[PDB]
């Protein structure tokens, strides 16, 4: 009963959140070997980057 | 006394019943379910299961909840669901409405590969493939979803967290020790209220695993492991229902 | 007259209210007072529908 | 769909297409669970499943 | 009568979130003297999540004090900073993104950073239209009126032609758009099919996969 | 000062021509009667090659005569019937063609009839972007200050994107949409780019040519 009627006056916090979430530049290397990367397009003409 | 399934216990205890996945996807599995954890902020994210394509690009699928509330005697899971064709790049599943969700239960037939398919039903209607993916996956969801009676309590605030002093479920080979997950912890609703056929339990005393397999559902495994509590489920074949029941048993 | 109306019409409330105002030291206590006020009815009638969801739980069992 | 599904469809080992030493089999339609594998010289068939 | 009107610049994550913002004002007091006097009043203005584009916030007593008449009140109308990827609309948001033409027709994911710390990608349902829009529910703006339902985000699909198409580009394309049903071609269409599937994803001659440069 | 406006319906072919039309008036007389009297005029009103919409031929003299005050002028003002093809924008004409995809990238030659006896066949030169449009000058509404020079007839261009599309179509139109430059292509490339033309060209098994049935 007591915890249902605390009052909680939520009001708008100055500031924006800000994640707390671990680097994943590791993770995301790793990843990076499975599968194939498709060839990235070019926003000025639709057709694809150069490859080799 | 767990608090979230494993991958590879999973994998492991379901092997025998086929449900496996390639060695490749397993790493890729290992390396992105975490990336795609963090990237879509949510504090539960586990494999659900593995669709098969009328290519061998199968669809895994991938379930995961942020918040779980009792809601007018229902368990309501707020699940999101992913789906990827290899291990390493998961897309959404987005939820279907209503007049799709019922035009898409009469569309048949194991599933293609790519998601971009328009089936037509009968003018025409045009029907997505990933409308008709998520419409398979929320049945077996409904139907199947099957965790331990008393693995999950009610706090202050109507919300269910795992039991942390789940001691395990005695006469795992009962029907009676295991409930679905929508079901509230007071009520004493199991699967043995379900239809009187369609849930076979295997369980082996001696390493004291048990195993729940799906009838009308012929795809869905369910192992529980007692020595140490220890409990995972995992669809693996094609989404569609087994009408005939009655005959077949 | 006037002074017993307010009185046994608010008066209570109010001061637990003002006590509470007092306790927490806001940064605008006049919305507080006005959220809190609100939250006490809500909270009464929630109280009532607590009591009866246990009892008929008990029943049910 | 229109167009009756074939029976015998593909199944691979890799996403990707220029992995080099990889298997590359069969899998049944009309009996789901047979399945046929091939790497080189080496080849395989097996069943596992309901009836 | 007379009430100054100033404009209140904010972010779409502090109107998606609620921000507490502070304000400064300049009051002037006017008196026999010349020039009046001006002072810098500190006045905090509670935008809570979701409040639509054009409220006004009107505080009432405080503006510029003539000698006889009491102040009107000063209002603060709220109006959105450009940001570089949504801009809302009602109560959800659009998010516009140029497509290429394979990603349409084949169909891929687009990957889109929400308000909130969180990355969607959104597969292609379909073969998205000229002018098609993709909605995603649940994703837009809260609701001003309940602080847990949110609007649904549309993504209004421009695609992006190729420039450039070669002959042999043209021709493979004219055969993709005109091959028969499945249950209508010969043996020759399909040995021909695996032929050019099997020496288009060569692992080494083939061009399925290639290293950018 | 009262007048009469009436519409006058022309169509496409009449105004780019230029028509003489034969209107009926019905002109009412105020005498000591309760009821009316009326009367049908003709007017013979000459609409030149061109004119723009909203042209006003005001006749002087005409319309219900009161007893006392001389009748106002009687006004026509000129609109366009809807045509089943062209719509005037103001000089030039705009046709509104849905395109199929491949007729867009591949490229095709629209058909139109034009208003004049007079049949168009206009080639598509790129890669039609969607929303994009076409131009043939000299084909479009003639100019009402010039009697011999006109205006350019405008396509307007709306793709008709295929609803289905198979695996193996997706499949030959990737490789349509990544294949190497002429000049960075193997030998196992163009070999099998020749061996496949020759397959989808086959005179007896292939399905370069099919007809309806």
């Amino acid at each position: 009963l007591v915890k249902k009627s605390t009052f909680d006056p939520k009001e708008s916090s100055p500031l924006v959140p800000i994640p707390v979430a671990p680097d994943a530049t590791q993770t995301q290397a790793a990843v990076s070997i499975f599968g194939d990367p498709e060839l990235p397009i070019n926003p000025a003409t639709g057709e694809p980057v150069p490859a080799d | 006394v767990q608090l979230e399934p494993n991958i590879t216990l999973v994998l492991k205890h379901l092997a025998s019943c086929g449900a496996v996945v390639s060695a490749e996807q397993q790493a890729a599995l290992d390396h992105s379910i975490p990336i795609k954890r963090i990237e879509a902020g949510l504090r539960s994210l586990t494999l659900w299961g593995r669709l098969t394509t009328l290519n061998g690009k199968d669809y895994l699928v991938a379930e995961g909840y942020n918040v779980a509330s009792s809601k007018e005697g229902a368990a309501v899971y707020e699940t999101k669901y992913f789906y990827s064709q290899d291990g390493a790049r998961w897309s959404d599943l987005q939820p279907v409405d209503s007049e799709t969700a019922t035009r898409c239960a009469r569309i048949k037939g194991m599933l293609s590969g790519d998601p971009a398919k328009n089936y037509e039903l009968e003018l025409v209607f045009q029907i997505p493939e990933l409308a008709v993916l998520r419409c398979r996956v929320d049945a077996i969801a409904t139907a199947t979803s099957v965790i331990p009676t008393d693995s999950t309590i009610l706090n202050a605030a109507s919300q269910v967290v795992p039991n942390r002093l789940f001691a395990g479920a005695a006469y795992p080979e009962k029907l009676e020790s295991y409930q679905h997950r929508f079901s509230l912890p007071g009520s004493g609703v199991t699967l043995s209220q379900d239809l009187r056929g369609t849930w076979a339990v295997q369980y082996d005393a001696f390493k004291g695993v048990a195993q729940v397999r799906s009838l009308l559902f012929p795809g869905y495994f369910f192992y529980y492991a007692a020595n140490e509590l220890t409990w995972g489920s995992l669809y693996v074949g094609d989404g569609l229902r087994n009408n005939d029941l009655i005959f077949m048993l | 007259h006037d002074t017993a109306y307010l009185k046994e019409t608010v008066g209570e409330a109010l001061a637990r209210g003002c006590a509470a105002a007092i306790s927490a030291q806001p940064n605008d206590p006049v919305e507080y007072l006005g959220l809190w006020l609100l939250k006490y009815v809500k909270n009464a009638e929630v109280e009532g529908n607590f009591y009866r969801e246990r009892q008929q739980d008990l029943q049910k069992k | 769909d229109k167009v009756p599904p074939p029976a015998w469809s593909p199944v691979f080992a890799s996403a990707s297409v220029t992995t080099r030493n990889q298997v590359a089999g069969v899998r049944s339609n009309r009996w789901p669970g047979a399945v046929c594998a091939c790497a080189g010289r080496h080849f395989t068939s097996m069943y596992v499943g309901w009836g | 009568g007379k009430n100054k009107v100033y404009p209140l610049e904010l972010t779409l994550e502090e109107i998606f979130h609620g921000c507490l913002k502070k304000v400064a004002h300049k009051r002037k007091v006017l008196l026999f003297s010349g020039e009046y006097v001006e002072e810098e009043r500190q006045l905090t203005v509670d935008v809570k999540p979701g409040l639509p584009t054009g409220t006004r916030f009107v505080f009432e007593g405080e503006g510029n004090k003539t000698p006889k008449k009491e102040p009107g009140p000063v209002v603060f109308v709220l109006k959105p900073k450009p940001h570089p990827r949504f801009v809302r609309r009602g109560s959800d948001l659009v998010h516009k993104v140029t497509l290429p033409l394979h990603h349409a027709l084949i169909g891929t994911t687009l990957d889109i950073r929400t308000l909130d710390d969180r990355d969607l990608k959104v597969p292609i349902s379909d073969i998205m239209r000229p002018g098609s829009s993709l909605t995603v529910p649940g994703e837009g703006m809260p609701l001003p009126a309940t602080p847990s339902a949110r609007g649904n985000l549309v993504i209004e699909i421009d695609l992006l032609f190729p420039t450039h198409l070669t002959e042999t580009q043209k021709m493979l394309l004219r055969s993709a758009f005109f091959l028969p049903p499945p249950t209508e071609q010969n043996e020759e269409t399909k040995k021909a099919l695996r032929d050019y599937e099997a020496a288009f994803k060569h692992d080494l001659k083939g061009w399925a996969t290639v290293f950018k440069r």
